[PDB]
């Protein structure tokens, strides 16, 4: 593919560069509490404790 | 800022007259003025100029129509074709650093029109809603019927196409009206922000396409008759015209006086025309809403000089007879001083008033610079229009009066005169 | 005739920040 | 560009049935028992299926 | 330019051209491009004359097709009478979308 | 030959695994997914050359 | 040989100088033959009740039926025995009485504007015979549907605010008014130094000066017991009115969110935004996948016949929004592209369509102002609205100062989850209920 | 005085790629709207 | 009077898919397996069916 390139498509991809990053820590924190991921959460400061 | 300038006019061997003006306005204009006209089609191709002022955006040789749309659009400038019987008018508005791109479109447009068969046919159906959106107006249908009453071959062509003549004009006869009318001669190209020096190499282009003269019309013939619609609309409208001078003549000017003697324009809005003769004439003949005025068409080879009058469908025939009773008591010799005054003043503010913008004094220098080529300036008006005398009104009354007259009345015409009557 | 035509009062229904016909509504927009 | 729900064909199916079909305004909680059923049939499904996964 | 290889590229192109059986059923090139969107348009903007033999051609080669059978041998499309009507219009075509499609990236 | 190549995959499927069929297995699955993979869109391309496309 | 910036230096500039009454006199001299003269003043339908809401109207028709000094026709007949133009305009903010004339005549014009706003003679017949005219023109508005919709569009929006009503007011209104409420009216509203006197063209601001002093200098500024019409701030109400008549050819909406008042800087750039968006015809030339993008899809399906964007301001509050008409059975596909496009600016802005937006401000600020009486309505606008007269030069600076992030937070603020305000006069069964508007002002993607 | 833009005769038609086309003259007109009631209704034709 | 195939909406449904469906005339063999397809699969969910009362 060559159209897709040029200034401007580089700029849409700036723009929504915040709202990607943000969907993408939703899911990884909504998969993490789906499967109730020890290894992560045994780091958290309150959910731990449910770990007995 | 810098002296006033003036205007500077030369004239290519080819034929072309080229005008251009140095103001310093940061907005330039760019006008591209044709002889060509409704006036030049005959029996044959007919519509053929009502397409082609729709066709200025279509592609040509040099440029695409994705390209200029786009490009001027970005600019953010303007292009517009005003037509009329005698003239087509090609213009552009942008800024004065965007002038060499947008003139590369205007002369290719011009010059190399490349009118893609399957383009014209997809633009054809454009035609009827351009044509219904003007008869939504009334005005327009009676006097493109006045025209066809008035005048037997040449000015009463329609400035619309016919409605058979839609799905059948060809990209040939758009080619043929090309070649035959877009002589360079014909031609005349005005510039108000642009230098003069840089028009000429601009202009240079060209010169290798078109070229000598080209097909000339016919002399409009007058004939005289009625042309009558007999809609179902309950305000009838009416016309009364007569054979007048040629535009630019003397004669021309006491025409001009006459009609505004006769209260042509309105000046004070929500207010009665006191000083207006016809309205007066009119008042005291109707009780119900009405509308009169006078009407003055000047060409090249002929005018008309008439009058048109909106009144309800019982109270046409009294409304008429009141305004040509009107006219005929001025023919009579029964004409005041201070009117002929009132009427000069409202015709010298009304044309300095009009000339005001720029867009109509570019529009008034073109339309001078085709049939002369040589500027007059307000001045000079304003001199040829005070010269006129009480004896020349009295000559152009008479004249209308005694003259053959043609007649174009839509409405319900139950009550409406007829010729030969009135 | 279509200027005779005017909305009926709603102050029953509206919420207390926008009962005034005179305070604007968007120091409130937010917080409602 | 026209909404994609009135071009694809499984979307102009759901459009029709579920998002855009015309009701009265008035109907009562009575009108609720029929979406309800089809749940329930959902809700039979599954779980009998599980059921079936040991019997 | 080369004589001999022009010659052998000549051949070998008539060559694959009589393996193609689309002459054998009176088709021309044209006729087997698959259509997408630009030969849609391509086609849309022939002539009525060009546009009206094609479908009538196309037909036959259905036709044809339906019964396993094929065109005699005199009537079969030959490698230098062929019109290639169809290319300026469908290239028109594409240079039009390469420059939308590059204005619209700037 | 794609097709040839299949019915190839088939045979050796059923048989033991050994040195001929292994080998032969093995060339059969590289030839398969160059096929598909390169050697299609190549002569797709000559074949658009030789008709003067 | 200019550049653009260069040439808006040589742009003459206005001389402001007061009175001693509190009027303000502002004049742009040039080399014209000709000059427009008016008065504007600050009084509008926002300074009226029900009992008086058609005054302003009501008065409009009666200024030029005669006064003192020339009693009857003699008014008219001095203007038309001059070749000049008189003419008149009202707004729910604003009302204005100007001449377009010769420059030789400047010394009368004056005279006669000053005995109009001074001495307006309101004879009781007269009172009676525009009573049935405004009765009828009030009946001509009803056939034009875009008033009916832009009052609709007011009468919701500014629900229970003095700026909802009409300027014409209701029709039981005008066939009560009396010779009393006209003159109180007048004398409680037209004084200094609410009036601004402006002249444009070939007009020289000493003699407009002199001028001034010896016929508009006499107008009082005190008020009596101190009633003095305080203003007050409007509220915004998000709601939606719905006249259905299926027998009328096409649906008719109108729709507008909350925007800034006349003096707040971000309407600048509420102007760019609206001009990448821009306007459509069926009339204009090609387009047809060619032009914006809501045009360019305009015509895929043959949506619109005609869409505009508007940005109406009051003081401290304004109106911004997009009018629009469609067919009877795609009234919902135009409002969803619209939509589309609004939140496509508050989130993805290219500098491209930017430059665009900027290039056709510019000339719409320079083509506007070409001729005088534009000029002059200018003047007389901009003293009443922020107090000075904003030159090119500073309109171009602002212009440039902005970018496509500034339109993002400006959109964002303004436009992105803001309940909003409609109106859809026609066949209109088709129009989307209020919560399926309101929910198209947001993305959930974003 | 070579134009009839300025005066009352033939219309002038026109068009623009991105204005719309309207017509121009100066024959009665507009001034029957104080003395009448002539409507002004949207139809198959709308254009702003 | 007219075909009662064009007003019942489910034999809408058919006159579609079955009946007036326009269909190339000259595809050969290799476009009938599609309707062996599913006419295998049905036979195979009955016979099915019956294998699994005894199963
Ligand atoms: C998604 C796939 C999830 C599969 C792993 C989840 C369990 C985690 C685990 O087994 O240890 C590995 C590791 C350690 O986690 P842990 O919490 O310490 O171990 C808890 C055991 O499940 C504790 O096991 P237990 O024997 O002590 O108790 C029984 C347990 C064990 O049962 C299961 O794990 C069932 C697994 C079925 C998952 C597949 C379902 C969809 C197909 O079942 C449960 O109690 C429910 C938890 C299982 C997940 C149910 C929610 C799924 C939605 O877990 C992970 O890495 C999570 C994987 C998710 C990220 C994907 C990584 C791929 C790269
Ligand atoms: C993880 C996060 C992933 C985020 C992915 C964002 C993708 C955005 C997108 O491309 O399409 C917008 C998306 C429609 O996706 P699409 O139908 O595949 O259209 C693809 C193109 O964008 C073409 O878009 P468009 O022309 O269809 O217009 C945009 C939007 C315009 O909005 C509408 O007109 C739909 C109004 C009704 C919505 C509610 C439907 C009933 C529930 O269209 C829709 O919302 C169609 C919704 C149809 C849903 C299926 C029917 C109900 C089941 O609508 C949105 O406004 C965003 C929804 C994101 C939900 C995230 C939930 C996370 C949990
Ligand atoms: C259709 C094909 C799909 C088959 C679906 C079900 C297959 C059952 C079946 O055999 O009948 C259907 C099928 C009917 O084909 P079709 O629809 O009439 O013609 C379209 C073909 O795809 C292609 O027909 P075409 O004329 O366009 O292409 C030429 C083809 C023409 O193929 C034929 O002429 C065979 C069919 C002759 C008439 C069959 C009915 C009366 C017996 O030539 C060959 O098949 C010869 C290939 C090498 C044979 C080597 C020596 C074998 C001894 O029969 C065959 O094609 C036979 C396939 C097995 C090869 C037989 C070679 C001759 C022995
Ligand atoms: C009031 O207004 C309203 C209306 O009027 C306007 C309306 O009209 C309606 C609409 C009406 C209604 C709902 C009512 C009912 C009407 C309907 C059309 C719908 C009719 C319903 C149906 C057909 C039933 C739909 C389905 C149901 C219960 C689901 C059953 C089928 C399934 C797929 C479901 C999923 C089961 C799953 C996944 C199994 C769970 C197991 C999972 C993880 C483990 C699975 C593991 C595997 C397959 C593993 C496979 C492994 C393999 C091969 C091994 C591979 C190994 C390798 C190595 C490769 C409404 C609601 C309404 O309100
Ligand atoms: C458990 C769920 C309980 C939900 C109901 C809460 C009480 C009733 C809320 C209501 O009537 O809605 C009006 C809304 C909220 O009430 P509010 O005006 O904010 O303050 C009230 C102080 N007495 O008024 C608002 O201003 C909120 C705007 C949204
Ligand atoms: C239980 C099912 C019904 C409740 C949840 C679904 C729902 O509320 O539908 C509306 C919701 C939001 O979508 P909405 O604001 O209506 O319009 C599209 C955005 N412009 O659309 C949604 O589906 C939101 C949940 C999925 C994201
Ligand atoms: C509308 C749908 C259904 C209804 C009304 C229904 C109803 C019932 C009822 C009343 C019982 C008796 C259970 C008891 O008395 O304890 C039952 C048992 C059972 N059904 Fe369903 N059923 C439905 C769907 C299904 C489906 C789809 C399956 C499997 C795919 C299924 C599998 C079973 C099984 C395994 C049992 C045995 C459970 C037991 O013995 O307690 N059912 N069903
Ligand atoms: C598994 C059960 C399947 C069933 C019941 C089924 C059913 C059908 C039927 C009845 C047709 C019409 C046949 C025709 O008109 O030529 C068809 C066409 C088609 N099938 Fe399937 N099919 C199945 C699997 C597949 C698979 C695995 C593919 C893989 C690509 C596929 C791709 C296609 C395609 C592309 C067509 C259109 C052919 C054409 O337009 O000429 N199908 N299918
Ligand atoms: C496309 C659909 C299906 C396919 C391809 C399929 C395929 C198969 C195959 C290959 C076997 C083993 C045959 C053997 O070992 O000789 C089998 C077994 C079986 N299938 Fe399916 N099947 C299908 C649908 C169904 C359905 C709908 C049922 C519903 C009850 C079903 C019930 C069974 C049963 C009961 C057996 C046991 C066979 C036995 O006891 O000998 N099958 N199936």
């Amino acid at each position: 593919v060559t159209r897709f390139l040029g200034p401007r498509y580089r700029e849409l991809v700036k723009n929504w560069v915040p709202t990607a990053y943000t969907w993408g820590a939703v899911g990884a924190v909504g998969l993490v509490w789906a499967t109730d991921w020890r290894l992560i959460l045994d780091w958290v400061p309150y959910i731990n404790g449910k770990f007995k | 800022p810098p002296q006033p300038q003036d205007l500077e006019f030369t004239k290519l061997p080819n034929g072309l007259v080229i005008a251009s003006l140095e103001n310093y306005s940061p907005v330039s204009r760019i006008g591209l003025f044709i002889k060509a006209g409704s006036r030049y089609e005959d029996f044959s191709n007919l519509g053929t100029t009502h397409l082609l002022r729709l066709t200025s955006s279509l592609t040509t040789k040099g440029a695409s129509s994705f390209k200029i749309t786009r490009g001027i659009e970005a600019v953010g400038g303007k292009l517009s074709v005003t037509a009329t019987r005698e003239n087509m008018a090609y213009t552009v508005e942008c800024l004065r650093g965007d002038v060499d791109i947008l003139m590369e479109f205007l002369l290719n447009v011009t010059t190399a029109p490349e009118f893609r068969r399957w383009e014209v046919a997809d633009l054809q159906p454009q035609l009827k809603i351009d044509k219904a959106v003007a008869f939504q107006n009334p005005q327009t249908h009676v006097i493109e019927n006045l025209h066809a009453a008035a005048y037997r071959n040449a000015l009463a062509n329609p400035l619309y196409c016919p409605d058979y003549r839609i799905g059948k004009v060809t990209s040939e006869e758009l080619h043929y009206f090309v070649q035959n009318h877009f002589t360079s001669a014909r031609m005349a190209l005005i510039g108000l922000g642009v230098s003069h020096p840089v028009l000429k190499q601009v202009a240079e282009q060209f010169l290798n396409m078109r070229g000598g003269l080209g097909l000339s019309g016919a002399k409009a013939n007058y004939r005289g008759g009625e042309i009558r619609e007999q809609n179902g609309d309950s305000l009838v409208h009416a016309a009364f015209v007569a054979e007048s001078a040629v535009a630019g003549s003397a004669e021309a000017n006491a025409f001009s006086v006459l009609q505004h003697v006769l209260g042509a324009g309105p000046h004070v809005k929500r207010g009665s025309n006191t000083t207006s003769h016809l309205h007066q004439a009119v008042a005291k003949a109707t009780q119900q809403p009405f509308d009169v005025s006078a009407f003055n068409a000047s060409y090249s080879d002929s005018g008309l000089f008439g009058i048109y009058t909106i009144s309800q469908a019982t109270a046409a025939g009294d409304v008429i007879k009141a305004a040509y009773n009107q006219v005929k008591t001025i023919a009579q010799g029964n004409l005041s001083n201070t009117d002929v005054q009132a009427a000069k003043n409202k015709l010298k503010a009304g044309y300095l008033m009009s000339v005001e913008s720029s867009e109509c004094f570019l529009e008034e220098v073109g339309s001078q610079a085709l049939v002369a080529g040589s500027y007059m300036p307000p001045s000079t008006v304003l001199q040829q229009i005070d010269s006129v005398a009480n004896a020349d009104i009295i000559n152009a009354a008479k004249k209308f009066v005694s003259g053959q007259k043609s007649m174009a009345a839509s409405g319900n015409l139950g009550h409406t005169p007829f010729v030969d009557e009135l | 005739s279509h200027t005779d035509i005017k909305v009926p009062d709603f102050s029953e229904y509206r919420r207390l920040e926008v009962l005034d016909s005179t305070k604007s509504s968007r120091e409130s927009s937010e917080a409602r | 560009m026209t909404p994609m729900r009135k071009t694809n064909p499984l979307m102009k199916l759901i459009n029709h049935s579920f998002i855009d079909l015309p009701t009265p305004s008035n109907i009562s909680a009575w009108w609720n028992f029929g979406s309800l059923l089809g749940a329930c049939l959902i809700l039979q499904i599954t779980t009998g299926l599980f059921l079936a996964m040991h019997y | 330019a080369v004589s001999a290889s022009g010659k052998w590229l000549d051949g070998i192109r008539k060559w694959y051209y009589n393996a193609a059986g689309f002459n054998k059923l009176g088709l021309m090139r044209d006729d087997t491009i698959y259509e997408d969107e630009d030969v849609k348009e391509a086609i849309r903007r022939l002539p009525e004359n060009l546009y009206n033999d094609r479908m009538f051609r196309i037909k036959r080669a259905l036709d044809l097709n339906l019964k396993h059978q094929i065109l005699p041998k005199e009537q079969w499309t030959k490698y230098e009478e062929e019109n290639f009507y169809l290319e300026p219009y469908l290239k028109e075509v594409i240079r039009e979308r390469k420059e939308r499609e590059e204005w619209a990236k700037k | 030959l794609l097709a040839a190549d299949l019915l190839i995959l088939t045979w050796i499927g059923g048989q033991p695994v050994s040195y001929p069929f292994t080998i032969i297995g093995q060339v059969a699955s590289v030839l398969y997914f160059t096929t598909i993979l390169i050697l299609m869109p190549t002569i797709s391309l000559i074949e658009n050359k030789m008709l003067k496309w | 040989t200019a550049t653009f910036a260069q040439a808006l230096q040589f742009v003459p500039e206005t001389q402001v100088s007061l009175l001693d009454n509190g009027l303000r006199v502002a004049s742009e001299q040039s080399s014209q033959p000709t000059c427009t003269v008016g008065v504007w003043i600050d009084v509008g339908s926002r300074f009226e009740t029900e009992k008086n809401n058609g005054a302003g109207y009501f008065l409009e028709h009666l200024a030029f039926k005669g006064t003192k000094n020339r009693p009857g026709s003699a008014l008219e007949k001095e203007v038309e025995s001059m070749g000049a133009h008189l003419n008149a305009y009202s707004t729910r903010e604003h009302t204005a009485y100007y001449i377009k004339a010769l420059s030789k005549d400047l010394p009368k014009a004056v005279e006669l504007l000053g005995d109009i706003v001074q001495n307006c003679s309101l004879e009781d017949s007269q009172i009676e015979k525009e009573r049935d005219v405004i009765l009828r023109e009030m009946q001509e508005n009803d056939a034009s549907m875009r008033d009916v919709v832009f009052n609709y569009l007011h009468a919701t929006a500014f629900q229970g605010t003095p700026l909802a009503q009409a300027v014409e007011g209701p029709s039981e209104n005008v066939r009560k008014l009396s010779r009393a409420d006209l003159t109180e009216y007048l004398s409680t509203h037209y004084k200094a130094p609410r009036m601004v006197l402006a002249a444009a063209g070939g007009v020289e601001h000493q003699q407009l000066l002199d001028l001034a002093q010896k016929h508009l200098g006499g107008i009082p500024w005190t008020y009596a017991e101190d009633a003095v019409p305080t203003l007050t701030p409007c509220r915004f109400t998000g709601s939606e009115i719905r006249h259905r008549d299926d027998a009328l050819p096409f649906a008719h909406v109108a729709i507008a969110v909350e925007g800034p008042g006349w003096a707040s800087p971000d309407n600048v750039a509420l102007q760019v935004a609206n001009a990448i968006i821009g306007h459509y015809d069926c009339t204009y030339g090609g387009g047809v996948h060619l032009s914006s993008p809501l045009a360019s899809g305009a015509v895929a399906n043959k949506l619109c016949q005609s869409f505009q964007t508007f940005s109406i301001c009051y003081a401290e509050t304004g109106l911004l929004g997009a009018h629009f008409v469609c067919d009877r059975m795609k009234i919902d596909d135009m409002m969803f592209v619209l939509q589309g496009q609004w939140m496509r600016l508050c989130t993805s802005a290219t500098e491209s369509e930017v430059a665009r937006g900027k290039n056709i401000l510019r000339n719409a600020l320079v083509s506007h102002l070409d001729g005088t009486t534009p000029v002059c309505e200018d003047i007389g606008r901009s003293l009443l609205t922020y107090g000075r007269r904003i030159p090119l030069a500073e309109w171009e600076s602002r212009i440039a100062e902005v970018d496509a992030s500034v339109v993002r937070e400006i959109c964002s603020k303004y436009i992105y989850d803001q309940c909003p305000a409609v109106a859809g006069y026609g066949p209109i069964e088709q129009l989307p209920d209020y919560n399926r508007i309101r929910s198209g002002m947001f993305w959930l993607r974003f | 005085m070579l134009s009839v833009a300025s005066r009352s005769g033939p219309f002038a038609p026109v068009l623009s790629a991105t204005s719309r086309g309207v017509a121009g003259a100066l024959r009665p007109l507009v001034q029957a709207t104080v003395p009448a009631t002539p409507e002004q209704p949207v139809l198959d034709l709308k254009r702003p």
